[PDB]
């Protein structure tokens, strides 16, 4: 639905990379190069953002 | 001045019409095969050790 806050294998903090991941694949970079660009070293990590399917954004959008 | 039998008839002709057959070219597929997964080129190693 939403971002996890933290990555379940590790914990890392991954919740505070949704928005610079999107705006680093507006810019023209790989999937690899963005995720190396925002820290995500080990690939537990980079299998949390990678894989993240927003489904908050179509649940926003039924009447209020 | 009726209508009387006559001689039967010697043959019969049967018509029907038939278009032919062209050259045996079989071109199976669009992009034919099932073409292979593969590397994406140099890759390079997206993980480090600690030290
Ligand atoms: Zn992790």
């Amino acid at each position: 639905m939403i971002i996890p806050v933290r990555c379940f294998t590790c914990g890392k903090i991954v919740g505070n990379k949704w928005e610079a991941y999107l705006g680093l694949l507006q810019a023209e970079y790989t999937e690899g190069d963005a995720l190396d660009a925002l820290g995500l070293k080990r690939y537990c990590c980079r299998r949390m953002l990678l894989a993240h399917v927003d489904l908050i954004e179509k649940l926003l959008n039924y009447a209020p | 001045g009726g209508l009387t039998c006559a001689s039967a008839p010697q043959g019969t002709l049967r018509i029907l019409e038939g278009p032919q057959q062209s050259l045996s070219g079989s071109p199976l597929q669009p992009i034919p095969a099932s073409p292979p997964p593969q590397i994406p080129p140099g890759l390079r190693p997206r993980f480090c050790a600690f030290g």
